[PDB]
Parts: C-alpha cells; sequence; structure tokens
C-alpha cells in the first residue's frame, strides 16, 4: 500500500524499487535477473573431447 | 498607527513531556516490511515539551510569541477555530515579508506579503443579530501590505466544520521546516476523543506543501479572533472579549532512528536508536527483539 504522499521506494541497497509515473500513480519493485555461473564437466582431454 | 492594549498580570509558562508523538517518513522513498536507519531532524520518543493556554473572560490574557529556531513541530485541539494564522519576521515591520493563511468555509488562502504588525494584533469577529450568524468585519491587524510575492488559495484542505458542536474532539499534528530557503510543510490529522491529554498510539505525519521562502526566520506568533461584545457605556468591562483555546508545541532535532514497517506497508513501531542502552542494542543488531 502506496501513501499518497511519498515519492519514491528502496528496499535494501540504495535500490529504488519505486517507480513512478506523473500521470499514473502505480508501485514496483526491481531486482536483478536470475543469471548464473558456469563450470566445464571434461574427462581425460586424452580421451574424449 | 497602532494601539498598545497590555495587560500588567503575567503568568509563568507550563511544561509537559512527549509521551511518543513525533514520527514520520524522513525521505519520499517507499519501503515495506523492513528495517531501515536514517538521520533527520526527528523528535526523541522521550522529550520534554511546552503547554500554552491563553482563555481570557478565572480569567487570563496571555498570547506570547515562540522563536522558531530551526524548525517547529505544531498541533493543537481547537475546536471553534480560535487559531487562525500567524506571521513570521524578525523585526515584524513592513521591512520583511511574512506568510498569512487563513482558513474557512468558503476557501484556504494562504497570502506571503509584508504586513504591518501592531503591537498586539488579535482578530475581531462579530455578531449580526438580524443575520443569526458571526462573520468578520474589524481587520485592523495589518496597516497595510506591499510587495507581494506569493498567494495560493484552494478548498479546504482538511477542514471538516460539519459537527455543530465539538467538544475537544479532534487532533491536528503538522510540523513546519526552514533550510536551504525552503519552508517545507506538512499535514497530519488522526481524529482523537479521550479525558487524558495524550494517547499512546502512534503514527506519523506526512508533507503538506513544498512553499520555498528565503528568509531569516526566529520568532513567530499566531493571531486569535476576540468575538465582540455588547456592552453599555454604564457596564464599563475590561473590553477584553475571546473564546476557549490551547495549541500545543513541540521541537526538532536532528538524531538517527530506526522505523519499523508492516505487511501493510505503514509504520507501526519504532526503537531510538540514542535513547538507552537498550535501544542502541535495537539499532546495533538488526531489530527489536534480543535474546539474552
Ligand atoms: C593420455 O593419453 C595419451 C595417449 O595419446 C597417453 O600418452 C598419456 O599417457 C595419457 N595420460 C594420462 C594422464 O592418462
Amino acid at each position: 500500500k502506496f501513501l499518497p504522499f511519498q515519492q519514491f521506494g528502496r528496499d535494501i541497497a540504495d535500490t529504488t524499487d519505486a517507480v513512478r509515473d506523473p500521470q499514473t500513480l502505480e508501485i514496483l519493485d526491481i531486482t536483478p535477473c536470475s543469471f548464473g555461473g558456469v563450470s566445464v564437466i571434461t574427462p581425460g582431454t586424452n580421451t574424449s573431447n | 498607527q497602532c494601539v498598545n492594549l497590555t495587560t500588567r498580570t503575567q503568568l509563568p509558562p507550563a511544561y509537559t513531556n512527549s509521551f511518543t508523538r513525533g514520527v514520520y517518513y524522513p525521505d519520499k522513498v517507499f519501503r515495506s516490511s523492513v528495517l531501515h536507519s536514517t538521520q533527520d531532524l526527528f523528535l526523541p520518543f522521550f522529550s520534554n515539551v511546552t503547554w500554552f493556554h491563553a482563555i481570557h473572560v478565572t480569567k487570563r490574557f496571555d498570547n506570547p510569541v515562540l522563536p522558531f529556531n530551526d524548525g517547529v513541530y505544531f498541533a493543537s485541539t481547537e475546536k471553534s477555530n480560535i487559531i487562525r494564522g500567524w506571521i513570521f519576521g524578525t523585526t515584524l515591520d513592513s521591512k520583511t515579508q511574512s506568510l498569512l493563511i487563513v482558513n474557512n468555509a468558503t476557501n484556504v488562502v494562504i497570502k506571503v506579503c509584508e504586513f504591518q504588525f501592531c503591537n498586539d494584533p488579535f482578530l475581531g469577529v462579530y455578531y449580526h443579530k438580524n443575520n443569526k450568524s458571526w462573520m468578520e468585519s474589524e481587520f485592523r491587524v495589518y496597516s497595510s501590505a506591499n510587495n507581494c510575492t506569493f498567494e495560493y488559495v484552494s478548498q479546504p484542505f482538511l477542514m471538516d466544520l460539519e459537527g455543530k458542536q465539538g467538544n475537544f474532539k479532534n487532533l491536528r499534528e503538522f510540523v513546519f521546516k526552514n533550510i536551504d530557503g525552503y519552508f517545507k510543510i506538512y499535514s497530519k490529522h488522526t481524529p482523537i476523543n479521550l479525558v487524558r491529554d495524550l494517547p499512546q498510539g502512534f503514527s506519523a505525519l506526512e508533507p503538506l506543501v513544498d512553499l520555498p521562502i528565503g528568509i531569516n526566520i526566529t520568532r513567530f506568533q499566531t493571531l486569535l479572533a476576540l468575538h465582540r461584545s455588547y456592552l453599555t457605556p454604564g457596564d464599563s468591562s475590561s473590553g477584553w472579549t475571546a473564546g476557549a483555546a490551547a495549541y500545543y508545541v513541540g521541537y526538532l532535532q536532528p538524531r538517527t532512528f530506526l522505523l519499523k514497517y508492516n505487511e501493510n506497508g505503514t509504520i507501526t513501531d519504532a526503537v531510538d536508536c540514542a535513547l538507552d542502552p537498550l535501544s542502541e542494542t535495537k539499532c546495533t543488531l538488526k531489530s527489536f527483539t534480543v535474546e539474552k
């Protein structure tokens, strides 16, 4: 519930998780995407590629 | 030009502690169900403030001014609209500008001009028997005003004026701030009807209007609508006629505090960061509950 006297929104980490348009008042939350790191599972080079 | 109408009788001031009142959102940013730490001019949970009772018909006449001193936390419980507005200025003359706010059943007027201030300013309201109504016709508070700067007129923001007989069943809480040439303004309304003076509840104030005014201010005062009394020549009464009212004032201070939200997103509880050792701990670790 957004009280109609605030302007911005920031959960934590200075994350400005409230973006609103002057004409219409809507609240929103911002989070980084899923994303993933990688690792290669290789048997012996001399065995197979 | 001006008329001096002062009473030799005087009364010493009276103090009163702030139970728990005074908290708001330090910034217009929004959060929810999380605890954050900020730093802005706030009201310490357990702080002492002063009361003001100006009711002259036993009888007592005392309407002094209050220095500004870096922000003011105002409040009152008026019912008949005894307090109309206030003024500013270090010299209380035409050499400096001032802010005038008058609210009525028609509109709300916020005039910023250099109104001349008399020795004992006070509003005057008459009573027309033929009309069976009370209005205002004496406006000798200011001799004249020039160099108009700002003027805002709009409908009554939060003035109900519906109940014909309201016996102290309302509470008004605002906050006036001045920094960097901006005289910010707030507005908060929590209805209350209790035999006591202050409640044990909790709430926060919200901004009202952002009127940027650049001028040094260190002393401000309000005005009172002294009603007219019909007295015959043989009466020779005191000549002063007014209602009953008493406004509530506080003070601002810079400090770090922790405010707590809820599922809805509205502040429900908070703990001062420097009130006592126990509270310091709640700020320090993460939250309110601490194990042995
Ligand atoms: C990998 O295979 C090669 C065959 O070309 C062999 O010469 C080498 O010894 C092998 N190395 C290991 C660690 O098995």
